């Protein structure tokens, strides 16, 4: 029961650079936490502005 | 209306959520966006804007008796 | 009657979304003001230190003050001497009293030119047709005190026009005509009712290139940390 | 009776069989239907809090149900209201005994 | 103790002494051509006194006063005729008629 | 370009802040310039500064 | 173990900005508590400048006002941004009341309530800081609102003449209201933190008015950065309102200054409170029209007394849904005829308005109701 | 003086709006000379020429000055 | 009325000619000072006996 659970598809909703099963994680993470904490400290600077 | 763990009882159900940073910022922003926009908008104004077009009927009703009543003089 | 007319829509320098005053014009329609305007109207609230930055330099705003002397408090004596003021004076009220006013003209207490922009209903359009307007009625004779041009509720002003064809002929060339001076007061007018068009308008520009940069981006945030409940998913077992 | 027409396409058109809701998921809560919602077997109970936590998911991304998954009018299987009913008759009854 | 204390404060809010010194004044009526309206200041409100056309008084000689809401004739308006004498202010909700 | 971004200003938290200082002056800077280029570039003619010049 | 879940102020900021549980399915309509909250600050905070440069006299409050916008520094724009906030501050006031009367959030009784005299309070406010810049309009709508109150017998006229300062709108009339301006948002920001509490007891709602105790989430930081998106649109409405068309909802004819003697034409309120004196002047009737506008609002109050349904948004009741468009485009009709003159047309549609108001509420709702109570078989 | 507001007024109505206003406030001429001694004194005709004649003076004056 | 010209004469005028606008003035002013008094010695009573461990 608990072995016949099998999480869903998410690959439409997945970043491209992480498609694929075979790239790993540790290898591309920090381009994306880059862009997201880039939006967020281009927000923060348009506010103390 | 308390803090969480008191409020309701559930059997089994699963939830799945992905990392934020894990999927892109907008899913299909322009594919889907605009046949949901126009669903949403053809199932509401068929129950919005027949009063509204009746207003306008009002308002322009009310200017052209408003002229007729002014412009005979 | 009370057949309002609607002044029509004229192609302003200040029209626009962006736009901004003509400077030289608000100074030749300072001098329109001073030349004709000043003699039955009042001007309360423009003092000559307005006019030091926007339209004039400094030198000729100490010419114009002293020009018109004005007054000034005792000299240890209680007199009330003539001061010829330095910078700091409002301009000079021609009536003192309301009941002045009315005791040199036909009643007809003259509206202070501050603020007619922002008073009438039609900005300084209404200003320019009822400067210019001025015609005659077909019919109707009213009283022989008053004059008729159609842009006033009442359809009966008590205003002789006081413009006719080259009273002033001032500074450079751009000779008088009906047409100068009109559009001359007009942009004056709508100076003294807002002092800080220009301002505005720079404020407004700067607010525009911020809500260009920030609305993508802090919806971008919105987007990213509610990007979590957009794609969570359900399934039901029961044992 | 074509007022059962009228029913069948108020079904259609209420939009309470496009969020994949029967009949009693919709139904407002008092103390009498907190009372009939308590009075439940187990197995109805969790499909119903299953089918209003899906009505909550398919709210909150304002996207409604594929054709094949419609709530039909057919098979109506209202079932709240046996309960609702028992609810309140008893609480009438208390009230009539209060009342004389 | 109560009661007094909120009875001197009502009475703080009621009015000053200096605004119960209005009283009495004398207006002329010489300088008003045919057929119009002179206003005077008086108690902070507005103070008619209008030269009228006897034409105006045989019409409102002519219209009836049992259809008025407040049924009263035009010499009970007025003593001389023409020259009426009013408060102008309309008894509605205080605004000056046209 | 924008992996070393991550790697040095995004981190720590005070290294964060110290950008997100220098960031709001240095777009201070090319705002205010950026501002007045657009306003005095589309109000050309008619302001005070040339009428200065005039004098 | 924690700062936040032991600490007595930290304890509150937790059961209100952090930890609360908040739905998961509120829209956009869900915001407006946070922009009325935004613009009540923002209204104390601009107004309590324009109040250090302020001289609160009948021979001296127009010349300051003028003062204000000229000379200090600024002084126009804090000016405008509190004359346009309180214009959004009252589109924001009225899409929150949409909102719950829409969505059957009037089943709740004491916060609906606490709501209403809310609204008898924030109109109140709004009337005396009208009153304030000592215009023409000012002048005229105290001398008109205050013989409102003088309609009622027995009670009126001694009260009026209590609340004048003297016989007419005189120095003391402009320093009571003046003082009642600046003091009554204090009250409206208590009462809003007792309208909060009422709501934090009970729990709040959902576009579909089926009890969302399944799934809550917390409000930090979903709800947080939501209304953050919200303050920042409503910040450049407000903005390009006092920045490029100041004028385009403000009354031309304020700018005149206070003579008593002349009565403009087009005596008319600020625009948001048309529909008010659109429900008075369409009734031949003094006492009437008095009470039908205390009625209109009194209705409001009776509103939670007539929810015969059994759903609970009208999410799922079409029929009441088109009344309630129905109601929403007679609204915008009284507020248009309010804001017109007063001829045979105008008379006759403002008349039919009013009634049309007053039998949608009254009837039509229930009628729609127990048509829905029959329809699906209960 | 060669004034350019009296130029343009005379240039722009020969517009065929303020053709028949022109002949409209010639009619109420002949109506208020027709029926002599009345109380009803040509308001609309003359308001109607000026309100279409000042409005082409608006599309096309600014250009000149 | 805070205008300078006329702010200690608007003072003269509450004192003077409004109904009980004396017993106000007074009673703020007073007031104030049986404030403070009331104040310290709730300070006294607070350092004295040992409130000062809250
Ligand atoms: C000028 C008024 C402009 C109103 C604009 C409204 C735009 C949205 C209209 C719309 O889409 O309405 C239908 C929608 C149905 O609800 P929902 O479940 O959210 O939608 C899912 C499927 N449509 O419903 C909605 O989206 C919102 C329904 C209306 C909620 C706001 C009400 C408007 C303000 C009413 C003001 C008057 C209230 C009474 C005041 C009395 C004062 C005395
Ligand atoms: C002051 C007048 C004198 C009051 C006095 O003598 O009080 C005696 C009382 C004795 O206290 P004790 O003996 O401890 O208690 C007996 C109870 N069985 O002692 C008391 O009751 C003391 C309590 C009051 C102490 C403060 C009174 C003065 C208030 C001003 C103090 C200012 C402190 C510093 C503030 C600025 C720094
Ligand atoms: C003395 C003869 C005047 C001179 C010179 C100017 N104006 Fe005048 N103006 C005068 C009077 C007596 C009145 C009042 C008439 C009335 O019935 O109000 C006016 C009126 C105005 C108005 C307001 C009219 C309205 O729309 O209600 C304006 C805008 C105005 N005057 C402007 C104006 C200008 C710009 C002048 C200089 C060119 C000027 N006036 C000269 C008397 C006199
Ligand atoms: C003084 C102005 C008001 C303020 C500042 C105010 C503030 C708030 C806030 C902050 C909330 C919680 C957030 C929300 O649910 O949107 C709220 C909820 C609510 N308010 Fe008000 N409110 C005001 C006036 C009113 C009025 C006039 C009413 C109508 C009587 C009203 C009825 C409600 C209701 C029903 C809710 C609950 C809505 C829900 O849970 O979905 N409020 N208000
Ligand atoms: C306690 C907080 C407030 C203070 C200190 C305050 C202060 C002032 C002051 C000094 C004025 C006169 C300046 C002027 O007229 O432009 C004023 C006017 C005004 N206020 Fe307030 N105010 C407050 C709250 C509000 C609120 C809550 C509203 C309603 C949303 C409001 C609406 C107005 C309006 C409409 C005017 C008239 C603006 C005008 O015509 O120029 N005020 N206020
Ligand atoms: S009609 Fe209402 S005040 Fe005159």
């Amino acid at each position: 029961s608990h072995t016949d659970i099998k999480v869903p598809d998410f690959s439409d909703y997945r970043r491209p650079e992480v498609l694929d099963s075979t790239k790993s994680s540790k290898e591309s993470s920090e381009a994306r936490k880059g862009f997201s904490y880039l939006i967020t400290a281009t927000t923060t600077v348009g506010v103390a502005y | 209306g308390r803090q969480f763990g008191h409020l309701t009882r559930v059997r089994h159900v699963i939830t799945y959520s992905l990392s934020p940073f894990e999927q892109r910022a907008f899913p299909h922003y322009f594919s889907k966006g605009i046949p949901n926009v126009l669903r949403r908008t053809r199932a509401c104004i068929l129950r919005v804007a027949p009063p509204f077009v009746v207003f306008y009927l009002v308002y322009t009703w009310g200017t052209q008796e408003f002229e007729k009543s002014k412009r005979k003089n | 009657s009370d057949l309002e007319l609607h002044p029509p829509s004229y192609p302003w320098s200040h029209r626009g979304l962006l736009s901004s005053l003509d400077h030289t014009s608000i100074r030749r329609g300072f001098q329109v003001y001073k030349q004709v305007c000043s003699s039955c109207h009042s001007m309360d609230y423009v003092a000559y230190r307005h006019l030091v930055g926007v339209c004039y330099t400094e030198d000729e705003a100490k010419a114009l003050a002293e020009e018109v002397e004005v007054q000034d408090g005792p000299n240890e004596d209680g007199e009330m001497f003539m001061r010829p003021g330095k910078l700091s004076d409002y301009f000079p009220k021609p009536y003192p009293n309301p009941e002045a006013a009315r005791a040199a003209n036909n009643g007809a207490l003259p509206p202070d030119l501050s603020y007619i922009v922002r008073a009438r209903h039609g900005g300084e359009d209404y200003v320019f047709s009822l400067l210019t307007g001025y015609c005659e009625p077909p019919r109707v004779s009213l009283r022989e005190g008053l004059y008729f041009n159609p842009y006033f509720p009442g359809q009966a002003i008590g205003m002789a026009p006081p413009i006719y064809n080259e009273v002033l002929e001032f500074d450079d060339g751009t000779p008088a005509t009906m047409s100068q001076v009109a559009k001359d007061v007009c942009t004056f007018l709508r100076w003294a009712a807002e002092p800080e068009h220009d301002h505005r308008k720079r404020m407004g520009l700067k607010m525009l290139l911020m809500m260009g940069l920030l609305l993508p981006l802090v919806y971008a945030m919105k987007r990213h940390k509610w990007s979590v409940l957009k794609s969570r998913k359900l399934a039901y077992r029961p044992p | 009776k074509w007022l059962e027409g009228i029913r069948k396409w108020y079904y259609n058109a209420a939009g309470f069989n496009k969020l994949g809701l029967m009949r009693d998921d919709t139904i407002h809560e008092n103390d009498d239907v907190k009372e009939a919602i308590r009075r439940l077997p187990e197995n109805l109970y969790n499909d119903r809090v299953f089918r209003i936590k899906r009505a909550l998911d398919l709210s909150m991304r304002q996207q409604i149900l594929p054709k094949e998954q419609w709530t039909k009018y057919e098979e109506d299987k209202f079932y709240l209201e046996p309960y609702l009913k028992e609810v309140i008759r008893e609480r009438k009854e208390r009230e009539e005994w209060t009342k004389k | 103790a109560a009661k007094n204390v909120v009875s001197q404060f009502v009475s703080s809010m009621s009015a000053s002494a200096d605004v119960l010194a209005m009283s009495k004044i004398e207006i002329k009526l010489s300088d008003i051509p045919e057929g119009k309206n002179m206003a005077f200041k008086w108690r902070g409100k507005p103070l008619f006194v209008r030269h009228r056309t006897k034409k105006e008084i045989d019409q409102e000689a002519a219209v009836e006063v049992s259809q008025l809401r407040d049924p009263q004739h035009d010499l009970e308006r007025v003593k001389k005729p023409e020259w009426v004498i009013l408060i102008g202010v309309c008894t509605h909700l205080g605004c000056v008629p046209i | 370009l924008t992996a070393r971004l991550y790697s040095l200003l995004f981190r720590r938290t005070s290294t964060f802040a110290l950008t997100i200082v220098v960031g709001a002056l240095f777009f201070e800077r090319a705002f205010d310039q950026g501002a007045d280029a657009i306003y005095e570039h589309i109000n050309e003619g008619k302001l005070w500064k040339h009428i200065k010049h005039k004098y | 173990i924690n700062i936040r879940k032991t600490h007595p102020l930290m304890k509150i900021v937790n059961n209100a900005f952090i930890d609360l549980p908040a739905p998961s399915n509120i829209s956009s309509w869900w915001n407006f508590g946070s922009l009325l909250g935004i613009c009540l600050i923002l209204q104390i905070l601009t107004g309590l400048f324009l109040a250090m440069h302020y001289t609160p006299d009948t021979t001296t409050a127009f010349s300051s006002v003028t003062h204000i916008c000229r000379d200090v520094n600024y002084g126009w724009i804090i000016r405008y941004m509190h004359a346009n906030g309180a214009s959004m501050f009252f589109i924001c006031l009225f899409m929150h009341v949409g909102r719950g009367l829409y969505y059957g959030s009037y089943t709740f009784l004491e916060t609906w309530n606490i709501g209403v005299i809310l609204l008898f309070a924030t109109m109140a406010t709004a009337f005396m800081g009208y009153v304030l810049p000592w215009g023409q309009m000012s002048f005229w709508g105290a001398t008109v609102i205050t013989n409102l109150l003088s309609a009622i017998p027995y009670i009126g006229t001694n009260l009026v003449e209590w609340i004048w300062g003297g016989f007419s709108v005189d120095k003391a009339t402009l320093t009571r209201f003046f003082a009642f301006h600046f003091i009554f948002p204090f009250i409206i920001a208590a009462l809003a933190m007792v309208h909060l509490l009422f709501l934090h007891e009970t729990g709040s709602n959902n576009p579909t008015g089926i009890p969302s105790d399944t799934d809550k989430i917390p409000f930090h930081p979903y709800y947080t950065i939501k209304d953050i998106l919200g303050a920042i649109l409503l910040i450049l409405i407000l903005m390009l309102l006092v920045l490029f068309t100041p004028d385009l909802l403000g009354d031309p004819d304020n700018y005149t200054p206070a003579n008593p003697l002349n009565t403009p034409p087009h005596i008319k309120p600020e625009w948001y409170f048309l529909f008010a004196y659109a429900i008075l002047r369409s009734i031949p009737n003094k006492l009437g029209g008095v009470l039908a506008l205390v009625l209109s609002i009194l209705v409001l109050v009776i509103m939670p007394l007539l929810h015969t349904s059994k759903q609970r948004s009208m999410m799922f009741r079409p029929i009441s849904q088109c009344m309630f468009w129905i109601l929403v485009a007679d609204l915008l009709t009284l507020t248009w005829i309010g804001g017109q003159p007063v001829e045979h047309p105008y008379i006759i549609i403002g008349q039919l308005a009013s009634i049309m108001y007053f039998l949608i509420i009254l009837v039509m709702m229930p009628v729609a109701s127990i048509i829905e109570n029959n329809l699906l078989k209960w | 003086l060669v004034d350019p507001l009296t130029t343009v007024r005379e240039q722009c109505e020969q517009l065929e709006k303020c053709v028949k206003a022109r002949e409209r406030l010639e009619l109420c001429d002949e109506r208020v000379s027709s029926r002599s001694q009345t109380e009803e004194d040509c308001t609309e005709e003359l308001f109607d020429f000026l309100h279409a004649r000042d409005h082409c003076v608006a599309h096309k004056l600014f250009n000149s000055l």
